[PDB]
């Protein structure tokens, strides 16, 4: 996260903290509880054998707080494209049901094909860069607006309004960032996008997957 | 050196091997008592302080008293160009000064200006890899090469080693090509991959640095 | 069944990045070349982001560019076939930074 600040512990109790592990190298990504078996995150963030963590804050500490399960399944949209990213979400069934407490519980989804007006704040949060020289060990978040989608359009060849969110206003330094991909854009207290990619530089705007055009699919693979 | 020949040992006591962490990453060519010659791109992205410098060596497996160690004190380069691969070569001054032995003996050089041709026949050698994932080279080797034209340009000494496939491969890169017993080439770069069989290796052309050369070591 | 050093790199294609943040490994205390990195960094080019090899034929321009521990940089041209005939060690590589633009 960019610009933004430390997040208040637990605060946040549907985020959760991936490490991704594959023979041929690993990656850090977020994600978000969205019933006590299933995670939802980005599709570029699959792995071999993913870890998640649920309730933590300091995730270099092994807090009390914090449930660690593997992902028995990680099961990315059938029509995610790597070369775009579009299509960009995956379910991650958790190989036991969590523990349902103050720190950790799942977050809403959007209703059907639910739209997002610009200039709608949303918060975003993950233990992703900070900049280009540093990260950061514990959870933080950051207040970021949706934008009309000609803002990413010129930017993005590939964006898709259907299926994507832009947000981010330019001239800001606040954005998602390294490490954030598969983390929520949360707008009043529901998961609307997924955090997916943005520019080399970390400047705004960047691209959400949208969750409310996933609707059907989530319901299909949870079931 | 893929394809070649172990050497004879102390066949060629002016070979050097520079090491680093424990590990062989180019060869070096023994100039002066206290100045070796290698390929730029050998040193353009290494720490030069903790480069060891290794003469009289044959088996880098074994244990060798014969061998003489020394540090990099300062290099000497004339505009190497990462881009295009052009006057790839450095010389590398000692912390001391070798003592000449039956193991260790100073190169001799070409004239200024000096161009072989093709089908002149040359040699080659190096710790480079073997090829085909036997891994680097514990004893020194030895390939005999043929200088061609095909397929390369003037600012580089390219040779082929016809009718089969062989060459010079990772960890030869500095290692000299002799040819009349004058050390014409240090080696610089490959095309494709190794022993490829069908292009050309590419030495930088030592005989057109040796005025620079002898401004250095005198 | 052995150890390996992780180093950061980035994927950028046509100016969009994924935010993961991921890392190559490379076998610990060895040594490579520019022929087994380069082939590194286009098996992950395939499947990380899809760019094939015809792609980075055809693209205005790929490249890769290296950091070392020492704080030295190297650009490699992925649509180039020379290669430097040097070995390095796993243990200087800082971070990788993979740049295709198709333009
Ligand atoms: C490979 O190269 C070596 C060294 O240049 C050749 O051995 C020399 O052969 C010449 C005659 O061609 C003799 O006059 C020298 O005395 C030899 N030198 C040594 C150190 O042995 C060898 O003949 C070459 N082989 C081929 C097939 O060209
Ligand atoms: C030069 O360096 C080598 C290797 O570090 C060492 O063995 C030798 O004693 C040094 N000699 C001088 C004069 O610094």
């Amino acid at each position: 996260i960019i610009g933004g600040r430390e997040s208040r512990p637990h605060s946040r109790p549907y985020m959760a903290y991936l490490q991704i592990q594959s023979p041929a190298g690993q990656s850090r990504c977020g994600g978000f509880l969205v019933r006590e078996d299933f995670v939802l995150t980005a599709a570029h963030c699959w792995g071999s054998n993913i870890n998640v963590t649920l309730g933590a804050h300091n995730i270099q500490r092994r807090e009390n707080t914090q449930q660690h399960i593997t992902a028995r399944r990680a099961i990315r949209h059938p029509q995610y494209n790597q070369r775009t990213i579009q299509n960009d979400i995956m379910l991650l069934q958790l190989s036991r049901r969590v523990r349902r407490n103050r720190n950790v519980n799942p977050v809403a989804l959007p209703r059907a094909q639910e739209g997002l007006r610009p200039g709608t704040l949303c918060t975003v949060a993950g233990w992703g860069r900070v900049s280009m020289r540093r990260g950061t060990d514990t959870l933080r978040e950051v207040q970021l607006r949706v934008q009309r989608d000609r803002q990413c359009l010129r930017i993005f060849g590939s964006y898709d309004p259907r299926r994507q969110i832009c947000v981010g206003d330019r001239r800001e330094r606040k954005a998602a960032f390294k490490g954030d991909s598969g983390g929520p854009l949360l707008c009043n207290n529901v998961a609307h996008g997924i955090v997916s990619y943005g520019k080399s530089s970390g400047v705004p705007p960047e691209v959400f997957t949208r969750v409310s055009s996933f609707l059907p699919w989530i319901r299909t693979t949870m079931r | 050196i893929v394809g070649g020949r172990r050497a004879r040992p102390h066949a060629w006591p002016f070979m050097v091997s520079l090491q680093l962490r424990g590990g062989h990453f180019c060869g070096a060519t023994l100039i002066a008592p206290n100045f070796v010659m290698s390929a730029a791109h050998c040193v353009a992205n290494v720490n030069v302080r903790a480069v060891r410098v290794v003469l009289g060596a044959h088996n880098l497996s074994r244990r060798e008293p014969t061998r003489q160690v020394f540090a990099v004190q300062r290099i000497f380069e004339n505009g190497y160009d990462p881009v295009n691969l052009l006057n790839d070569i450095v010389i590398l001054q000692l912390n001391g000064s070798a003592t000449i032995n039956a193991n260790v003996q100073v190169a001799q050089l070409p004239a200024q200006g000096r161009r072989l041709g093709n089908g002149v026949q040359c040699l080659a050698m190096g710790w480079g890899l073997l090829g085909r994932n036997r891994g680097i080279a514990s004893v020194l080797q030895e390939l005999n090469v043929t200088v061609v034209t095909s397929l390369c340009r003037r600012s580089n000494v390219c040779t082929l080693v016809r009718g089969r496939q062989a060459g010079v491969c990772f960890g030869d890169s500095g290692s000299p090509l002799v040819c009349n017993g004058l050390i014409h080439g240090i080696a610089s770069f490959v095309r494709g991959g190794c022993a490829s069989g069908l292009y050309p290796d590419a030495f930088a052309p030592v005989a057109q640095f040796v005025n620079w050369i002898d401004s250095i070591i005198q | 069944a052995k150890e390996m050093q992780n180093v950061p790199y980035t994927i950028a294609v046509d100016g969009i990045m994924a935010f993961n943040q991921s890392y190559l490994n490379l076998p610990k205390d060895s040594q490579l070349s520019y022929l087994d990195l380069g082939n590194k960094v286009k098996a992950l080019l395939y499947d990380e982001r899809g760019v094939t090899p015809e792609k980075i034929r055809n693209a205005k321009s790929a490249v890769y560019t290296i950091t070392w521990k020492d704080g030295s940089k190297k650009e490699v041209d992925l649509k180039k076939d020379s290669y430097t005939a040097n070995l390095f060690d796993s243990n200087s590589i800082k971070q990788i930074d993979i740049n295709v633009k198709t333009k």
